[PDB]
């Protein structure tokens, strides 16, 4: 979801995950330590979009 | 879309606990995948392909039994509005996309045994939020509820509009022509299984018409002498194996449309259907067409055991009820072939012959199924056929009814 | 009998009888438009001052608050001085259109439908050309609905316009308009809830409920859908507001959805606060109700709180306070500020999707739609009757004790005013002889 | 040079000449729909669309 | 920046720019929308967004039925005009007329 | 008035006045929050420590217990508070 | 790779050296008179100075 100036709703993650944390006994964790978190951004140009 | 339902869980027969092993859990619905389409996972063309007739689920309608007790285990949300456990089991997340064992930190409530438990919508409302996801559930919901209404068979409805087919229907059954009735269910199932549709849709419609033409066949009104728009269903030979059908069209004489629109409530009154295939698909498409446009009217209750009497939203007594009529295959046969000879469709020497060969097919469906019930008594704790009385095979109902409704319904 | 910070009578009241509704004449609607003075006609101003021949803050009126302007006007506002000139240019020359096609002594009698003469007039003055609504002015209300009417001819009448074969689709008007010299941070300014800018929201109406499940499929993405249940004026419709915020109604606690919620909240407390048996009303149940991406488990954020208090509102309660007629931003910022202030939600009555629950000893009579439902919480304490609200007193006030037969230790008491009093105290004198 | 020209349609073409160039800061309405105020003025040649 | 978050801490006598800027910042950032897409007959490939369903950072339309025009009450245009109005008043702000 | 209102609004979108009302401020810290608010700078760090408890220790002690360079104008050691005089 | 080794003053030397990286955004009081909160964490090698 596209959020908008809402400070709680800003979406610091996506992840993923291989394994079912419930068989590590991970169920209580940080979703950060147990998914695995997408890392991509491209420099785009104000110039260009101007 | 249909953004609610209403259902009914089973009833035990005496017994104090859903029938249903855990085995058959992990059988029937295990491996933490998803179990709301599964029902034709386990059919196919015909019987002699099936490992129907020994050991565990020993009949035609055994697994899909099965299916519906264990539901009755698991559907507390619409009944209480809350998740809850059974025998350490529960669903994984609130959209209850599968079942898991209970985890050990947080279990859920245990769940509180009842039987014949109402069911809403409403009372779950995290499921209309998610009714783009959550949609298969009312599929089967509603089916498990369309078999816990009634003991023997299952209870469908049928009808037909005073119009001619759309050429949207016409085109589509042009496609399925050769197509044997078990396939056909499955597409049906298929069809308004996996995600939402309007009841104004093309589909809709077609398969309200195959079960109005599959039961007019059945009956015999509908043959290759006269038929609904140039289609009509083509029955095995009782010689070999009576139970299979398949789709057909034909230069025959079209039937003409009904004065009035007709509609009814059906359902097998005899046994024989726990192990007869066309029976089983032809419900379970019928069952279709009401899972994704709701019942159309409250059922009668005149003639239903006695826990469907006065069932809230789903059985009535009052004026905007429609009568539901039952009918044994064995004399349906009967009709069948005398209708056939008044056709001029064949002889009175072979009509006799047809009754002696069905009569004979059906004995064995009673002997297998009766050595069948003894060897899984209802005691054991699992149901894996309904039981029943040996009178029950017996019956003629309303088979009179039933065809007159054909008459009428096809004039 | 209080929610979060709001504070509650015991007595419930409502009124007892709805309002039909009544479709527009045409020429009465040539009179109000032909109205010699058109301010308390047709707009009214709710911040006039008489020093001055000025005002900030216009309220609009149904043939007008279907109007969305252009932007060239919302980031130009003129003053009052040049808006009534600039109205009563608009009405006459409207006026001329609509009587030069459709001659008056062979169409007064004629209804004209109210969802079009409002989108017709709209662009009028929006300097955008009219031809294709003026061909369906009119609809015979015994015949179908305004809705109905219009769904005749399924496809996009313009770009503003869209209506298909159950549905239409159209910008929300603009019910309040403000004119030069606008200011929200001046906490004395009447309060608009954001309704002036041009597209705080969108109106969906339908004319069958599978229309209403197929509009809500498609909306189940996007911010919170409301609607209400009562009495939907011209007709069934929800409403998609603005995905974004408006500002200084409170510490950034607020979006759009919720400000339309809390709104209609206080409306629906001023309507039992007043409401009377002799007098019928086009809606008893003032709040909206929320539809699409929402929580029923939580409540700490606003929206969540005005909807578990207005679930409670449609029973007929009133506030121990009463509300100003035409609130100012400080008037909602109070109220904002205690239904955000820490307690207890209320849990009489559930939440639920797309149906509301009502107490049957309520004085509320619910409608024929399938909408509500009678509901028995266990421990309800409120009981029917009314209330009336006394002034402020400008002295500090005296009492007499009275006294029930409880009693309590010395210890008890004490260690009770311990930690309530103002131990050390600054106090006067005064004069002794 | 407007009038010297015969053709009937040269009125409504001379004003929606200017009317092109000032699309922007006054808007007008036209009256046949699929014709803008930013339509080339020379095709403004048919007395139903003045 | 907590002024960013509420622009009333920032006292206008002291940066009215600033505030000026965060208060057009706030009110005119486009507003996301949402469209359908695919079939659903044939079902849809969707994670988090409700299937056959696509989410949009600005506001769209279905599209036009006659002929195309340039338009001024679009999202965009209207963010546009107050952003350049913003910056024309920087320009005649005190702060460059001494320079 | 605009300062004093907005000072205001931000001492109690922190503490709640319900469950704050009787606890008192220390003067020391009111005094520099408040002065660098109008001074248009942050004010977080002080709001952690705007109350102490008057029988338990002094309002200088109750600041000592953070003996580090609270912010450019505000230094305390473990004995002592630095600060320019208003 | 702190429980692997066998010095017992292993955990106050890693909680120290964390301690050093944190100074000026966390500073606390080292309650240790001849020690302060960027002495080398390795040098915490004693009972006493904890």
């Amino acid at each position: 979801p596209f959020t908008r100036l809402v400070q709680n709703d800003v979406i610091t993650n996506v992840l993923v995950a291989r394994v079912d944390p419930a068989q590590r006994g991970d169920a209580a964790v940080d979703i950060r330590a147990t998914h695995a978190t997408f890392a991509a951004a491209l420099p785009v140009d104000p110039a260009a979009i101007v | 879309a249909q953004r609610q339902f209403f259902g009914l869980t089973y009833n035990f027969y005496g017994q104090p606990a859903p029938l249903f092993d855990l085995n058959d859990l992990q059988e029937l619905a295990g491996c933490y995948a998803r179990p709301w389409t599964s029902r034709f996972s386990h059919l196919a063309i015909s019987t002699g392909s099936l490992p129907v007739w020994s050991a565990r689920y020993p009949s035609v309608a055994s697994r899909n039994i099965i299916v519906n007790t264990l539901l009755g285990a698991h559907l507390n949300p619409f009944a209480g509005g809350q998740v809850t456990s059974h025998q350490g089991i529960t669903w994984r997340d609130p959209v209850l996309s599968s079942l898991a064992p209970v985890p050990a930190i947080q279990p859920p409530p245990v769940w509180a045994v009842a039987e014949n438990v109402p069911l809403d919508s409403n009372n779950y409302p995290t499921y209309v939020l998610n009714l783009s996801s959550m949609w298969p559930i009312n599929q089967d919901v509603h089916i498990m509820t369309m078999w816990a209404l009634s003991d023997q068979g299952p209870i469908y409805h049928l009808e037909v509009p005073v119009d001619p087919m759309p050429a949207a229907t016409t085109a589509a059954l042009m496609a399925y022509i050769g197509v044997p009735i078990a396939h056909l269910a499955q597409t049906a199932y298929r069809f308004a299984g996996q995600l939402p549709q309007s009841p104004d849709s093309t589909m809709v419609s077609t398969i309200r018409w195959l079960s109005a033409i599959w039961f007019g066949s059945l009956t015999g009104r509908l043959n290759r002498s006269r038929t609904c728009n140039g289609f009509y269903f083509e029955f095995a030979k009782p010689a070999l194996n009576p139970d299979q059908a398949v789709l057909k069209w034909n230069d025959g004489a079209r039937a003409a449309p009904p004065a009035a629109a007709q509609s009814s409530y059906m359902r097998c009154i005899s046994p024989h259907w726990q192990h007869q295939i066309v029976e089983v698909a032809g419900a379970l498409m019928s069952q279709s067409v009401t899972a994704v446009t709701g019942l159309p009217a409250l059922i009668d209750e005149a003639t239903l055991p006695a826990w469907s009497q006065g069932v809230a939203n789903l059985t009535g007594n009052g004026q905007g009820v429609v009568p539901c009529l039952d009918y044994n295959p064995v004399p349906m046969a009967a009709a069948r072939h005398l209708q056939w000879r008044q056709d001029g469709l064949i002889t009175a020497a072979q009509e006799a012959q047809l009754n002696n060969d069905y009569t004979a097919y059906a004995l064995t469906i009673e002997r297998h199924l009766t050595a069948m019930l003894v060897a899984n008594p209802i005691a054991a704790g699992r149901m894996p056929i309904q039981p029943f009385n040996a009178a029950d095979f017996g019956q003629a109902g309303q088979t009179a009814a039933a065809v007159a409704l054909a008459q009428a319904m096809f004039v | 009998a209080a929610v979060f910070g709001i504070q509650l009578v015991p007595k419930l009241n409502t009124s007892t009888t709805r309002r039909t509704f009544l479709p527009l004449r045409f020429d009465l609607l040539l009179d109000r438009l032909q109205s010699t003075n058109l301010h308390g006609v047709l707009y009214r101003a709710l911040d006039f001052n008489p020093v001055d021949r000025s005002a900030t803050v216009i309220q609009t009126y149904p043939p007008l608050n279907a109007w969305s302007p252009h932007p060239a006007f919302i980031e130009n506002p003129l003053d009052y001085r040049d808006w009534t000139e600039f109205i009563h240019d608009r009405a006459l020359a409207f006026v001329g259109v609509l009587t030069q096609r459709y001659p008056l002594t062979q169409n007064a009698q004629r209804y004209t439908n109210p969802l079009v003469l409002g989108a017709a007039f709209g662009d009028f003055l929006n300097a955008r050309s009219i031809d294709i609504f003026l061909d369906r002015l009119f609809y015979g209300p015994t015949q179908e609905s305004p809705i109905t009417s219009i769904t005749k001819f399924p496809y996009q009448w313009t770009i503003d316009f869209n209506v298909t074969a159950d549905s239409v689709r159209t910008p929300a008007g603009c019910k309040y308009i403000t004119l030069y010299g606008y200011d929200p941070s001046r906490p004395s300014t009447p309060a608009t809830y954001g309704k002036h800018r041009p597209t705080y929201a969108t109106v969906f109406y339908y004319s069958t409920l599978p229309a209403r499940s197929r509009l809500l499929a498609n909306l189940a993405a996007g911010p919170t859908v409301l609607e209400h249940f009562d009495s939907p004026t011209y007709g069934p419709h929800l409403l998609l507001p603005q995905t974004g915020d408006v500002l200084g109604y409170s510490s950034s606690l607020i979006s759009q959805a919720a400000l339309l919620m809390v709104e209609s909240v206080m409306d629906a407390l001023r309507d039992n606060a007043n409401a009377s048996a002799s007098t019928a009303v086009t809606r008893l149940d003032q709040s909206y109700h929320p539809v699409t991406s929402f929580d029923p488990s939580t409540f700490n954020t606003l929206l969540q709180r005005a909807t578990n208090l207005a679930l409670l509102a449609v029973q007929g309660v009133q506030s121990e306070s009463a509300i100003p007629a035409i609130p100012t931003m400080s008037d909602v910022r109070s109220f904002v500020a205690r239904l955000m202030a820490e307690g207890d939600p209320q849990q009489w009555f559930p939440y639920r999707v797309d149906q509301i629950l009502y107490w049957p000893e309520s004085p509320f009579v619910p409608p024929i739609g399938p909408f509500y439902a009678p509901f028995r919480p266990v421990n309800f304490p409120f009981t029917t009757g009314s209330y009336t609200v006394v002034p402020d007193a400008s002295r500090p006030l005296r009492l007499l004790p009275q006294y029930r037969n409880a009693t309590i230790t010395v210890q008890q008491a004490d260690d009770a005013y311990e930690d309530t009093a103002l131990s050390p105290l600054i106090t006067t004198h005064g004069f002794c002889v | 040079a407007g009038p010297m020209t015969s053709d009937p349609h040269s009125p409504v073409k001379v004003f929606m000449a200017l009317a092109n160039l000032l699309a922007q800061p006054e808007p007008i309405a036209i009256g046949v729909p699929g014709m803008h105020q930013t339509t080339p003025a020379s095709q403004f040649s048919h007395p139903g669309v003045w | 920046p907590p002024g960013f978050l509420n622009p009333q801490l920032i006292n206008p006598q002291q940066a009215p720019l600033l505030r000026a800027f965060a208060e057009h910042i706030r009110a005119n950032w486009p507003q996301p929308s949402e469209f359908g897409y695919g079939s659903t007959l044939q079902g849809s490939a969707n994670l988090f967004i409700p299937p056959n369903r696509m989410v949009y950072p600005w506001p769209n339309q279905p599209l036009p039925r006659l002929t195309v025009a340039p338009t001024y009450d679009s999202a965009m245009s209207n963010w546009i005009s107050t952003t350049i109005a913003f910056f024309i008043r920087v320009v005649n702000s005190v702060n460059m007329t001494a320079t």
